[PDB]
Formats: structure tokens, C-alpha cells, sequence
DNA sequence: AATGTAGTCTGTTAAAAACACAACATT
DNA sequence: AATGTTGTGTTTTTAACAGACTACATT
């Protein structure tokens, strides 16, 4: 029923919720202060790797593709190093 | 040498809450008091909370 | 090395189950045409994470979005989207 | 007393959007 | 030749931002 999913098929929420849970106990009272760009960074370079793969280097077509701008497309693919 | 209310936060001694250092700006405890460019506050390095 | 990762027993990185999850998405697509499958991706993954971070402040708004490095106004924009309040 | 938080508001501004278009590419 | 895509500007629009402030809680 869950569009997204690993492999028994798991959600891909669990997989985040179990990295998590590994990432707090890891913290030996470290402070966190960027915890989303940490986050949307591990997540937004695979997506990106994987709509660029699917249309096979169409910008235009992966942007539509997410349903964002094709500049923030363009944008995001030059943060990550995807020139 | 201008940094703002987060960071100055941040470089004092016993950093206080955000809501707090906000109030100290708003009842003038701390000199010399910043100025505000936009949205948002502009310390001084030297500034620190005058007490009344 | 990797910050994050998730429990398989070995350690693999949570941008793998990312891509293994998106190569399952891909396969699933039986000729459909998608158009946002970013803010598919995205709230498959804000919502976890607004979880176990909310979970970690034990509720503490400010705590939690100082954690994250966010606008306490969007932690709430955010959590009132996934229907957490 | 002073400080912390949630909740509800303001402004300012940066990201994202929409669009335009000559260039080059693909079909 | 026709048609789509890139590269890269504009200009508009959305979303994040810092802050104000009150009632109530914690220290």
C-alpha cells in the first residue's frame, strides 16, 4: 500500500526511523544543531541520482518528474556536485 | 565584527534562550543596544547585558 | 564514516535504502506518468524524522527545532502538515 | 525574580516559481 | 526540417525567516 518501500517489503519511513534511532545513540553529548540539511541531504542526492538515470540526463523531463522548477532542479543538482 | 542574535548567543558565557536575549534587546539591557537592519538584530563583538 | 545509517548484520548508509527504495518505485511503474514525486519522496521522509527528533525533546518545540537548525515557526508549519498537534 | 515555552501574531527576505529565448540537440 | 532541451537571463510568487508579545510553566 506504500508507494516507497525496501527489502519482507519495509517502508522507507523505517529505514529512516531506524537510522535515527542510530544516530542518537551514537551522540556521546555531541550538540546537533543541522539535523534537516543532514537529513535532506542523504535523501535529496539519491533521488536526484535516480530521476537523472530515469529520464537519462533530461533535466526537463526530471523536473517535471518531482513536480519542481527546472531551475530548482538545476539548482539542487549543482549543490550536489551533479554538473 | 557584527554578528546576530544567534551567534552572539552563543559566544557569551551561559547562552540563555532565544525568546530571552530577544526581551534583553526589547528592555534595552544590553549595551552597546543593536541596531536593527531588516529583520533581524546586528551585535556588536564588545556587546554585552547591562545590569539595571 | 556515514552519519547515518540503518541496521542490515552489516551498516549500510541510509542514501542506499533511499536508492533501493526509488529502484523499487521505478519497477512498480507500470507506464503511469509521475509529477510530484518529490513531495512524494519528502514526506515519506519529513514525517520520520519529525517523529524521532520530537520524540528525542521529549516535545519541546524549541529544543526540537533548534535541533534541526529550522524556524521554530516552520518545525510547527511542518508538524501541523504531517497532523502532529 | 528571571528564565523557558507554546501559541499567535507581525515585518523582511530568500528560495522557488513562472516566463522568455537564443543557442544547441534530438527526433 | 521540424521539434525538444539546454543554458541563462528576467520577474513574479511562495515559503522560510527573525522577531514581538502574552499567558503560563520551569528554574
Amino acid at each position: 500500500s506504500d508507494v516507497l518501500t525496501v527489502s519482507t517489503q519495509k517502508p522507507l519511513r523505517d529505514s529512516v526511523k531506524q537510522a535515527l534511532k542510530n544516530y542518537f545513540a551514537q551522540l556521546n553529548g555531541q550538540d546537533v544543531n543541522d539535523l534537516y540539511e543532514l537529513v535532506l541531504a542523504e535523501v535529496e542526492q539519491p533521488l536526484l541520482d535516480m530521476v537523472m538515470q530515469y529520464t537519462r540526463g533530461n533535466q526537463t523531463r526530471a523536473a517535471l518528474m518531482m513536480g519542481i522548477n527546472r531551475g530548482t532542479l538545476r539548482k539542487k543538482l549543482k549543490k550536489y556536485g551533479m554538473n | 565584527m557584527y554578528l546576530t542574535l544567534q551567534e552572539w548567543n552563543a559566544r557569551q558565557r551561559r547562552p540563555r534562550s532565544l525568546e530571552t536575549v530577544r526581551r534583553w534587546v526589547r528592555e534595552s539591557r544590553i549595551f552597546p543596544p543593536p541596531v536593527k537592519d531588516g529583520r533581524e538584530y546586528l551585535f556588536h563583538e564588545s556587546a554585552v547585558k547591562v545590569d539595571l
